[PDB]
């Protein structure tokens, strides 16, 4: 397991889908979001 | 969640205490399950007796449909395994055996019924008679009144085993029964096998019917066609002795 | 009796429901495969002698 | 312990089209 | 990539309306051309998403 | 045994509707077995449920349930 | 609103079901009420009644119905069937072949003509 | 009787099921409306479900009359109210239940949920 | 007598039958 | 970590890495029976023991007895099994 995201609601995501490339994921749930989420977060500049 | 604290409240004092208890129930440690998993892994000795069940073979091994001796021979270790020291009546094989003809008789009947048509008339000593029979049509119909009218006259006669002209000719065309038949009427009903879910299973796991011998006949797919379907018109190493091997192993099994 | 309390240990409660089984859940098998595999062990308990002989062991290097 | 007991040791139409199809 | 933010992203929403609770499933044509959707009734309905 | 949410006084009741006497031990394995069952159900409708995208329990659900299960239909 | 209404109620709200539909809870009571009465009469028929007469009479009743639920390893849910004897099928069908096709034939072909809805109309 | 004549006749045979209700559960049993299935089909089905209700109501009326003239109702059948008005014949539950379970169903009920 | 030497391969059977082998072995 | 098998197992391989090393079992064929080397009874073609000639057959390890395998401690190479066989068959 690489890492666990969070934020969406109790109640499923009944589906998921990835960018051309695979750096953006969006997920849509059933408490009436849709969210996108970021697989490899930026280097920090310190 | 406001509303959850009147519903819970809503109960009388005795049910929330039935229900609060269930706290002090000791999990699921499941244990009854080591059982299964063993399984799946002066006096009078009981267990030299019931060792003999597997030494008759079973009916699918050797062909024989069972009779009143392979029953009775099955019954003693069954009875002892139970703890019935003194055995059985003298007279239960026969009755389990008419059991095992009724019980086979009854699905035979019924897979049956579900897929042929035109049977032997009722003129007499043929047909089903009282029973369940199966749907004429029309032109079957017609013509086995025709020959039942002429028969009282005595213009034809019946065959050797009492079946007039038409209803010979009819039952010269039915085929034997297969796979197919077996699964459109399992398709409807039970057949009488509610209680053995492995045959139910057996029967819908295996090939189509007819599917290995054709197993390379295709058609296309084509919207100009009517239906969008056109039908086509070391020592001894292995590497080397393997073949030897492998037939002096077939020869040895036979 | 503290009604919040009582409300979160009864829905806590009723969360982790778990009823067990009287009787085992039985497990289904063709006749064939249980007779054979009771014939073959039958003859290896009596080929083993009940396991006071190992007729595996090899001596020597083949 | 279970690894150890099993002795596991340590052609142009192609080209054509596209070009029509880039032009 | 160094420092910054993710990528921002627009969406369309497509609805449908008196359903009445008996829609189970949904699908997308690999171009966005079509969408059909299997109902509690056992039957299906494909639509165009343009309106032609 | 174990804790029964089942109260056996139902199944006492269904008892003397047929006019049987029973002693503890028969309908506390009675209750548990009902129990078990309810359970059983619960199980298969709230699957069937979870199958189609939704958070709604209908009455089509546990009908679907009880179909998979070989028991007689509620009507 | 009856007892054990109250309670399945908030049993079933207590695992996710975030609606209802009322007379659900009625068709469980019912059919709880139909169960004890099947096995009740089976177990009097069977034998004052033992505690062994309820458990022989469960256990016959197991033997056509009922044969689901959560069961996990070698309980059996889903059918009943063994792992064994699925594994040995799994074992028989995963040995042949598979099928061969050509570019020109890569989603275009059907099985053969017997398997097929050609002239139903 | 001939299947052609009967179906040509058809006509005169309509049954009382709106054709709404039988596009319904045609269409949820898994078969199209008329419009693409000859209209026939649709009435001889409706006709072929009408004679079956037909049977099961008079099953229930002949269980009910001989009830009418020790003299308590079968458990497992609560159903009612406070017992109608005049003389009247009323379907209660008890009738339907004895005239169905000799089609194969059961409607086994509870009386005092408690 | 002619000697030979051969070779048995694996298969998930096989695997499966050593868990539940393992699952049941008292230590 | 321990070295990996390829993707695909031939006996060259095995027989190469693990040459030198005692054979897993000694079988002897005879007419209408077959034996083990310390074996002092005999096994008939014809009784349960033919699974293990259809195994040889087929080149499949016996998952029937694998408990007794491993009650006598049976040696495994990588997993699978070197047999060595006698034919007094001939």
């Amino acid at each position: 397991l690489i890492k666990k995201c969070r934020g969406h609601g109790k109640g499923g995501i009944p589906s998921l889908s990835f960018s051309a490339e695979s750096n953006v994921l969006v997920s849509g749930g059933l408490d009436c979001t849709v969210r996108v989420w970021d697989i490899e977060l930026p280097a920090d500049p310190n | 969640e406001r509303r959850l604290k009147g519903e819970v409240m809503q109960l009388p004092a005795r049910d929330r205490r039935r229900i609060k208890e269930l706290a002090h129930n000791d999990f699921d440690p499941y244990d009854a399950l080591a059982n299964v998993l063993m399984e799946h892994a002066l006096k009078m000795n009981f267990d030299l007796e019931i060792r003999k069940r597997y030494a008759q073979p079973l009916a699918v091994e050797s062909g024989e449909f069972p009779d009143t001796s392979n029953i009775e021979s099955r019954m003693l270790p069954f009875c002892y395994e139970a703890g019935l020291s003194s055995g059985h009546a003298p007279d239960a094989a026969q009755f389990m055996s008419i059991a095992t003809e009724t019980f086979i008789k009854e699905v035979m009947s019924a897979i049956f019924s579900r897929t042929r048509s035109n049977g032997p008339g009722d003129s007499g000593s043929a047909g089903f008679g009282l029973g369940s029979g199966w749907i004429q049509t029309h032109r079957y119909r017609k013509q086995l009144a025709k020959e039942e009218e002429a028969f009282q006259r005595g213009e034809i006669s019946r065959d050797k085993m009492g079946l007039l002209p038409v209803e010979a000719k009819a039952a010269s065309e039915r085929g034997p029964l297969g796979m197919a038949d077996v699964r459109l009427a399992l398709e409807m009903g039970d057949c009488g096998l509610a209680g053995f879910p492995v045959i139910v299973k057996s029967v819908i796991y295996g090939w189509r019917e007819g599917e290995l011998e054709n197993w390379e006949d295709y058609t296309y797919v084509d919207p100009s066609r009517p239906d969008g379907i056109a039908i086509p018109s070391w020592e001894g190493a292995e590497p080397e002795t393997s073949d030897l091997l492998n037939a002096v192993l077939d020869s040895c099994l036979a | 009796v503290d009604s919040d309390e009582e409300t979160a240990a009864v829905m806590s409660a009723l969360a982790n429901w778990n009823p067990q089984p009287v009787v085992p859940q039985p497990v289904f098998a063709p006749l064939k495969r249980q007779y054979q595999l009771a014939r073959l062990h039958e003859q290896l308990q009596a080929a083993t002698n009940g396991g006071r002989t190992n007729i595996f062991k090899v001596v020597g290097f083949g | 312990d279970y690894l150890k007991k099993k002795g596991f040791t340590r052609k142009y139409l192609k080209a054509f089209l596209l070009l029509k199809n880039w032009i | 990539r160094t420092g910054g933010i993710g990528i921002p992203v627009s969406a369309c929403m497509f609805t449908f309306h008196n359903t009445l609770g008996t829609v189970s499933c949904m699908d997308f044509s690999n171009d966005h051309k079509l969408v059909a959707v299997g109902t509690m009734d056992s039957y299906i309905r494909v639509w165009s998403l343009d309106g032609k | 045994g174990p804790k029964l949410l089942w109260n056996p006084e139902n199944v006492r009741d269904v008892a003397d509707a047929l006019g049987i006497t029973l002693s503890e031990e028969p309908l506390r394995l009675l209750a548990q077995d009902v129990e078990y069952r309810i359970g059983q159900v619960i199980v298969e409708s709230l699957r069937f449920m979870r199958a189609a995208n939704r958070t709604t329990l209908t009455v089509q659900d546990v009908s679907l349930a009880l179909r998979v299960l070989d028991v007689e239909p509620l009507y | 609103r009856p007892r054990d209404a109250r309670t399945l109620e908030l049993l079933l709200t207590a695992q996710g079901v975030t609606s209802f539909e009322p007379r659900v809870s009625q068709l469980l009571l019912d059919f709880a009420y139909r169960h004890t009465a099947a096995v009740l009469s089976d177990a009097l028929h069977l034998s004052s009644i033992t505690a062994n007469a309820v458990a022989l009479a469960i256990s016959s009743r197991l033997g056509y119905q009922f044969r689901g639920g959560g069961g996990g390893y070698y309980g059996g849910g889903g059918g009943g069937a063994s792992k064994d004897w699925m594994l040995e099928l799994a074992r028989e069908r995963n040995k042949v072949a598979l099928p061969r096709v050509l570019p020109s034939e890569w989603g275009v072909r059907l099985p053969g003509e017997r398997f097929v809805l050609s002239g139903v109309s | 009787a001939s299947l052609r004549e009967f179906l040509n006749k058809m006509d005169d045979y309509a049954p009382i099921i709106p054709d709404a209700v039988t596009n319904y559960y045609m269409t949820r049993a898994g078969l199209p409306p008329p419009p693409q299935t000859d209209i026939r089909l649709a009435r001889l089905l409706a006709l072929a479900t009408q004679k079956f209700i037909a049977d099961i109501a008079a099953d229930a009326y002949q269980y009910s009359r001989i009830r009418a003239s020790l003299g308590i109702q079968r458990p497992g059948y609560g159903g009612g109210g406070q017992g109608g008005s005049q003389n009247r014949t009323v379907l209660t539950m008890e009738d339907l239940g004895m005239a169905v379970s000799e089609f194969g169903v059961n409607v086994k009920r509870s009386e005092f949920y408690r | 007598p002619t000697v030979y030497t051969v070779v048995l391969m694996p298969t998930a059977q096989a695997l499966h039958t050593d868990l539940l082998l393992k699952t049941v072995t008292p230590r | 970590t321990f070295d990996a098998p390829p993707y695909v197992i031939t006996p060259e391989y095995i027989l190469k890495k693990f040459a030198g090393h005692p054979p897993s079992l000694i079988v002897h064929l005879y007419q209408n029976h077959f034996r083990f080397d310390q074996q002092e009874g005999m096994f008939q073609y014809k009784s349960p023991m033919r699974i293990f000639i259809e195994h040889l057959r087929n080149r499949t390890v016996p998952h029937e007895i694998m408990e007794y395998l491993i009650q006598g401690g049976v040696p495994f190479y990588e997993g699978c099994l070197i047999v060595q066989v006698f034919d007094h068959r001939t």
